[PDB]
Parts: structure tokens; C-alpha cells; sequence
């Protein structure tokens, strides 16, 4: 019983992260085979940002004006190169503590664990959502660009973020493995600011069931409700529709707890129409929407609490 | 504001 | 900026976990050197826990009766003995991954990472605390039995619970690792219930100065109170009594963002009085006691957001 | 209720 927001074991990915320096700036790389993969700012002093040119500032330098460090060891850079908003920077020893691993580009609403790492020292594990504006709600300082997100999945390493800045609003921003931001932001010093966000309905619904597998029935009523029906009201709260594709995927939930979709959908209508009054779900004053159905199935029992 | 890269110095 | 429940990163612990099975039981045991700790619950078949004498049960076996797996390798055990509530198993080989490490009993309110393992594999990492009545809202299913939690300093990993049992309330009761139990449960299937909790008053005030530190001032007031008074309230809202020791510990947040401790006591008496009115501090509707000062400083930029 | 000790099968 109990259910905590869990991240993946993290030993796979601290066994990767080393430090790069590019003149004064310093920022954590990930080093598989023998490839280390870090934010393309590397490069930049602070006044490069306001405009930068990467390819005109990336063709200035060589492969000597990099320092990769692995704890206690030096990397030779024998090669580089751009890709999007990561440098990949080749180096003369493969590490030999590369886990089996891909690069995975996610979808709003997806888990993922993130390995915070200071000057390539792993600091801590938390575990967080791609929200639908496609930012993070981390937890990040200064020294922190260059820390990775990831999930494991039987012993495969996926890694789907890399860190790159901190927006006005505290959130944060960055790119898959392979450069591409999430969302519309640059690595450019220049206004970029959150969308509007939204809360992710089929995550809240996933965690409803938690509450039911672990023994808890409250919120529950004895209406139902259609997805049209469900769609407007979430419409007026600003949670984001649910899809035929979602209520799907919330079936084997569904099943585990007798609680059909639709009528799980009625009991969260009816928690946004009078609010929780005074009561909580799963230790929680609010609806948390930071567990995907699959985190769910993954942390529950599969035998529910009747 | 601005934004925030977080390199280290 | 951010604030998250963060774990320490998990990899020096999960390379201690190895599989022990005696019989028709199986658990989880940490391997440090050449010695293998679990619970002795290992050696009990579900009959023999409704009135055990392990010292009688334990006779009655021989090193081969265990055996232990760590990853794709059988340890062969070489002695045994009991510790309290832990067996300890004498193993041929040293574990190569042995990290730096101590074993400590920590103080309710103290909190820690715990790495849940099912058959020796680690399966997730999160942050919980020793909550005043000695449980821990933990999350764990059958199999998990031998989890450990810990904190880590300086590559120094510090153990401070092993995972024994769930009580009725579902939340979870365990033994430092040398075998005592926290709180006054015991290895024996007979009645037992966690007593009535208390609000962690100094971690919540911890976790106040983290939302003062990136950048929330909402709560605050121009009031002050004296320890006396609060406590007074404190002890009407079930918060424990907070200490001349705890305004010690508190100092450096205090120093760090400008508000004297019996000012955010202040601060705090009032948000008991008159509850939140619909706002959230970090994202919570309700107040944080599972951070201490210690994991604020350590989380929190040393700059403040002024 | 009792407890629920949570070693494996």
C-alpha cells in the first residue's frame, strides 16, 4: 500500500554524466560509448547569447578547446559537432559504464525521471511531468544545464531530456537528446515566457484510480456522464479534452478497479463542480496530475484493496 | 524578464 | 528555482542488492563486503509468525538452508547470526561495489530516500520521514520486505531503515540496520497499530522558508509571537512543541532570507488559524512537514529570490 | 486488523 510521487533508480544514468568546459563555461555532459552529448551553449560567453550564430561560433573552435571530465579522468576530444541545440563531442575511450539505452522525444502529458547533477556530480532524483506548454516544473540552479530525464524500461535507458534554461515563471526548458527543444523556446537570451497551461485529464483520472486500488472510495458517485458531456465541463475548468485514445489506455485500470471509464470521468466532473471540501485523496488537497496510467499500474498492486 | 541559462562559471 | 521532493541519487545502494531466500520465503538483503543483511523474518514460514521465537527458529537451520543471488551469481553463505530484528549472513565473496558507507538510527522528523526492490532488483526511489509515531508512509508491495532507506554525504552512504512490515493503516514499519525497530512494533503477526501522528513542526517551517527563498512572500505578516505562544497553538492544531534547538537549527535559513524564526512562527500560526483560502505555497494546498531545514539549504539556491 | 508482513512466494 502507499503511493509517493517514485522516480526510476538512477544508478544507470549517474554513471554517465561528466562535466564539459568550453572556455569559462562549465555544464554537465552524458557520455555513452564513446560520445559525450551536451547543450550547444557550452560555447557561448554570456554576451553570445544575446544573438548567437552557433555555426559561426562553433567553426572557431576545435577540439582542444574542450575539457571533458570524468571524475577523477580526463576525455580527449578527438571530434565534434552540432546537432540542433546538443554538441557531440567524440572522445578517445568508450565508457565502460554505458547502460543499454535510446533517445526518446516524448509527448505532453509523459513522466520522466530527472537526475539533477552540479560540475557532473550527480546531486538528486525527482520525478516530473512534460506539461502541455511543454515546460517542466523542476527543480534546477545554476550549474544544472546538461542534467538529463529519463525513464528505464527492463534495463534500456531511455533518455528524453536534457536541461537548458530557466524561464521567468520558474519553470524550465530544454531538448531531447538529440537538440530539438520541447516547445517553441530557443537557446537565446531574448523574451520567451510559458504558454498557458493546462492540466492533464487523463493523468488525474489514472490517479483517481490510485486512490481506489489503495482503498479509497469517497469521491466516488453513482452518475456516469459521456465524453462530450465530461469534455465540456473540462473545457470550463481548463483541463485538456479527453480522447477516445486515453479512455483506451485507462482500461486496464478500469478493469483491475470495476470502475468503468466514463463513470471514474463523472466522479472527476463532480470533484471540479464542489471542490474536495476539506477531505483529501492520496495525502493531497489538490488533483494531482504528475502520474501517467502506466506510472500507476506500474507503483499499485495489481490485486485492488476491496 | 530575460531567461536563465544555467551553465556554471 | 523549484522545489521538488528530491531522493538522493540511488546507484551506490542499488549495487548492494542481492536476493536472500530461505525456504519458500523470499526478500531482499543489502551486501556490504563479505556480509549479507535482511530480516530475519526470512527463516519464518507465514505459521510461524503468529508467536515466534527466532532464536529457536534459527537453530534449527544451517548456512546452506539460505540462499543468496546477486544479479546472475549464487553467494554461498558461510555464517550466519542474529542481530535484533536482522540476520547477518557471512558470504565467500565481498561485494566489489561496496560504497563508503555507516549505518545510523536517525530521530523522528529526520527524512530519507528509499530504494523499493522486489527480488533484489531495485524498482523506484522517493523521499519519505520518519514520522513522529515511528511509521513511514511508504509505498510498498509484497516482496518489497529488505527495502532500504537512506542518505547519502560526501559519497558516504548512510542506512538508516530496513523495510519489515505494513500495519493497518497502510502505512509501513521497519528496523535500523542493526535490526531494532522504530517505534514499539515488533516481527510478530499480533495486533499492532501505528499511534496517533503529529505534524513535523520544524520541517514545516523549513519548507516555508524554501517557498520565501524562490520567491513567494504571500503568507508572511508583520506580526511576531513568542515560543511560548506558539506553542500554545501548535499544540492545538497537533503540531509538535518547537524547540530552542529547532530556532537554532533554523538559524542559516533565517540569516539567508532576512525573516527572524519567530517571525515565520508567526507566519505559520497564522496559516493554522485561518487555513490557506485557496492558494498553495510550492504547489501544495496543505503545509509540507517531509523537508528538513537540512534538505531545504541543500535543495534551495544560497541566493535568495529578493 | 493484523499485519502484513511483505516478503515474497
Amino acid at each position: 500500500s502507499g503511493f509517493r510521487k517514485m522516480a526510476f533508480p538512477s544508478g544507470k544514468v549517474e554513471g554517465c554524466m561528466v562535466q564539459v568546459t568550453c572556455g569559462t563555461t562549465t555544464l554537465n555532459g552524458l557520455w555513452l560509448d564513446d560520445v559525450v552529448y551536451c547543450p550547444r551553449a557550452v560555447i557561448c560567453t554570456s554576451e553570445d547569447m544575446l544573438n548567437p550564430n552557433y555555426e559561426d561560433l562553433l567553426i572557431r573552435k576545435s577540439n582542444h578547446n574542450f575539457l571533458v571530465q570524468a571524475g577523477n579522468v580526463q576525455l580527449r576530444v578527438i571530434g565534434h559537432s552540432m546537432q540542433n541545440c546538443v554538441l557531440k563531442l567524440k572522445v578517445d575511450t568508450a565508457n565502460p559504464k554505458t547502460p543499454k539505452y535510446k533517445f526518446v522525444r516524448i509527448q505532453p502529458g509523459q513522466t520522466f525521471s530527472v537526475l539533477a547533477c552540479y560540475n557532473g556530480s550527480p546531486s538528486g532524483v525527482y520525478q516530473c511531468a512534460m506539461r502541455p506548454n511543454f515546460t517542466i516544473k523542476g527543480s534546477f540552479l545554476n550549474g544544472s544545464c546538461g542534467s538529463v530525464g529519463f525513464n528505464i524500461d527492463y534495463d534500456c535507458v531511455s533518455f528524453c531530456y536534457m536541461h537548458h534554461m530557466e524561464l521567468p515563471t520558474g519553470v524550465h526548458a530544454g531538448t531531447d537528446l538529440e537538440g530539438n527543444f520541447y516547445g517553441p523556446f530557443v537557446d537565446r537570451q531574448t523574451a520567451q515566457a510559458a504558454g498557458t497551461d493546462t492540466t492533464i485529464t487523463v493523468n488525474v483520472l489514472a490517479w483517481l484510480y490510485a486512490a481506489v486500488i489503495n482503498g479509497d472510495r469517497w469521491f466516488l458517485n453513482r452518475f456516469t456522464t459521456t465524453l462530450n458531456d465530461f469534455n465540456l465541463v473540462a473545457m470550463k475548468y481548463n483541463y485538456e479534452p479527453l480522447t477516445q485514445d486515453h479512455v483506451d489506455i485507462l482500461g486496464p485500470l478500469s478493469a483491475q478497479t470495476g470502475i468503468a471509464v466514463l463513470d471514474m470521468c463523472a466522479s472527476l466532473k463532480e470533484l471540479l463542480q464542489n471542490g474536495m471540501n476539506g477531505r483529501t485523496i492520496l495525502g493531497s488537497a489538490l488533483l494531482e496530475d504528475e502520474f501517467t496510467p502506466f506510472d500507476v499500474v506500474r507503483q499499485c498492486s495489481g490485486v485492488t484493496f476491496q | 524578464s530575460g531567461v536563465t541559462f544555467q551553465s556554471a562559471v
